[PDB]
């Protein structure tokens, strides 16, 4: 069970760790988060009390190094850093733990929510979507634009999600215009699964990462990517049975976790109505259709 | 964006453009079967592709053989339209290719956009105008070449005959839309107005009669009266 110590908390802030969150007061003696489950990616995230604009945070995996948070009064944010001295880090953590200045990652034993949201998400895939190769952790915020949003302006600060565009030469074989537009199976299976992602696990990893960036940061481009990857599967007549079954589980946990009050901005009416009620896969998402109908019947 | 009353003069500028109307592509008669069920029989159709500036009409005849063994024909008809318009553009020299294609029905936008991906600089636009191009099959010589076709065929016409020798494109388009609007509202009465004087004939190489400038004023008035006479019936006003 790993630890992310905080040097201090000089500004009042709501701190997120995965699906959990804690309010910290200005100069409250808060020195970090312990008992973080090994084996998953995690996200630590921030929203300042004095400017709720820019939710921002860090994707990390404690297997990949010793990470800590320190406030930078010049750039005005909580920064993740790596401590390369193992013994210094162990000694910082042991002291803060002894003084019980750390919150405990509050996982209920029965609760598989975080595993279910991050099942296919891998740090090495995150670091290719979020390019900053000198760090082992990845910064995301509310305002970062996607490569696709930029095409339609600082490339170093972009989310490099895989570009999906239903009206592109990539999506449409010359001579199969109607077939490929109405049945996206060749775009899903040859171009995206065989071609770019190599397998369904990498495709689902990106889908899950996009959702979590949409939910935790209100990142609009991430929400666009999440919906496009759902629509590409639901709009394909030919999808492996294991992928449809896995998609239903993925979406079920995403809809289960979404704050009830954010359904208006994070869910696209057209995509969900098309996916659940008109698409090839209208009958393949039983769990997702039942949670959507019971939790968000207005949207439908 | 959408072509409307506001940007109407754009039709007659020097940027090559085409209107595409798919109304008459998939045509059927509905009938009873022996068992008392209903069935359709397809008849020959056409794509109506028109340069509004020059009057050049690209009439692509759609032979009933293209529907044989196909499903969801009203959907397919849109894609076949977009396939044939794309083929026509690729067949034209670069300097003759349109800069814009305006579709009369919004359902043509995605099919035509997807068929024209190779032409990203050709703008595909809808229109707010209610154009009467469905009535093209009320023009006897167009109807005749469509019905007689035994295979897919492209036939080239000038829908303005020689009018541009005497009038502007704007005025020629207004005359064409008024004639087609009359033929659409009351075909019998419109054709009666166009042929009532036996002395005025249609040249072999023309679609419409050889009216003098003064006779066109009388004809256009008789067409406007027909449209109002008809409207004061539809609505009882």
């Amino acid at each position: 069970m790993n630890t992310v110590p905080f040097t201090s908390a000089p500004i009042e802030v709501t701190i997120g760790i995965d699906q959990y969150s804690f309010n910290v007061k200005e100069n409250q003696p808060f020195h970090g988060i312990k008992d973080i489950p090994i084996g998953h990616v995690h996200v630590i995230h921030f929203q300042h009390a004095d400017n709720s604009s820019m939710r921002y945070g860090y994707w990390f995996d404690c297997r990949m190094g010793n990470f800590y948070i320190q406030y930078d009064p010049k750039d005005g944010l909580y920064k993740m850093m790596e401590e390369r001295d193992g013994a210094k880090f162990e000694n910082i953590v042991h002291n803060f733990k002894e003084r019980q200045m750390m919150v405990s990652y509050p996982k209920i034993d029965e609760d598989d929510t975080w595993y279910n949201l991050t099942e296919f998400v891998q740090m090495d895939k995150i670091r290719k979507i979020v390019r900053k190769d000198e760090n082992q952790f990845s910064y995301v915020d509310s305002s970062m634009t996607t490569v696709q949003e930029n095409e339609l302006s600082d490339p170093a600060h972009s989310l490099n999600y895989t570009v999906i565009n239903f009206k592109s030469r990539e999506a449409i074989r010359p001579g199969h215009e109607m077939e490929d537009f109405l049945d996206k199976s060749y775009y899903l299976n040859t171009v995206m699964l065989q071609g770019i992602f190599k397998n369904s696990s990498n495709y689902f990893g990106e889908l899950q990462f996009a959702f979590l960036n949409a939910m935790f940061f209100g990142n609009y481009g991430s929400s666009l990517q999440w919906h496009a990857m759902i629509e590409l599967i639901c709009s394909s007549a030919t999808v492996p049975k294991h992928m449809l079954d896995k998609l239903d589980e993925i979406l079920y946990y995403q809809i289960k976790t979404l704050p009830e009050q954010y359904s208006d901005i994070l869910l696209n009416e057209r995509v969900w109505n098309i996916c659940l009620y008109s698409s090839f896969q209208k009958n393949s998402l039983h769990n997702t259709e039942k949670i959507m109908e019971n939790k968000y019947p207005e949207l439908l | 964006g959408a072509m409307n009353s506001s940007n109407y003069a754009e039709l007659f500028n020097n940027d090559i453009k085409l209107f595409v109307d798919d109304t008459n592509v998939y045509r059927v008669t509905v009938h009873k079967t022996f068992e008392g069920n209903v069935a359709t029989k397809a008849i020959n159709g056409c794509i109506f592709t028109l340069n509004p500036k020059t009057g050049h009409l690209f009439l692509k005849i759609i032979h009933t053989s293209v529907w044989a063994g196909q499903k969801r024909l009203s959907q397919l008809a849109k894609w076949k339209t977009a396939e044939e318009v794309s083929a026509l553009v690729r067949s034209l020299p670069k300097e003759e290719q349109p800069k814009q294609i305006i579709v009369t029905r919004k359902a043509m936008l995605d099919p035509l956009e997807v068929h024209m991906l190779d032409f990203p600089n050709i703008a595909i636009r809808p229109t707010e105008l209610r154009l009467p191009f469905s009535a093209a099959m009320s023009i006897d010589k167009l109807s005749d070449v469509v019905m007689k076709a035994t295979e897919p065929q492209m036939v080239l016409f000038n829908i303005y005959d020689d009018w541009l020798d005497r009038i502007s494109s704007y005025t020629a388009f207004s005359r064409l839309t008024l004639l087609l609007r009359a033929l659409k509202t009351n075909e019998e009465s419109a054709k009666m107005i166009l042929l009532s004087d036996p002395t005025i004939t249609i040249k072999s190489y023309h679609l419409w009669p050889s009216f003098t400038d003064e006779q066109w004023i009388t004809i256009e008035s008789q067409m406007r009266d027909l449209i109002l006479t008809e409207y004061g019936r539809k609505y009882n006003v």
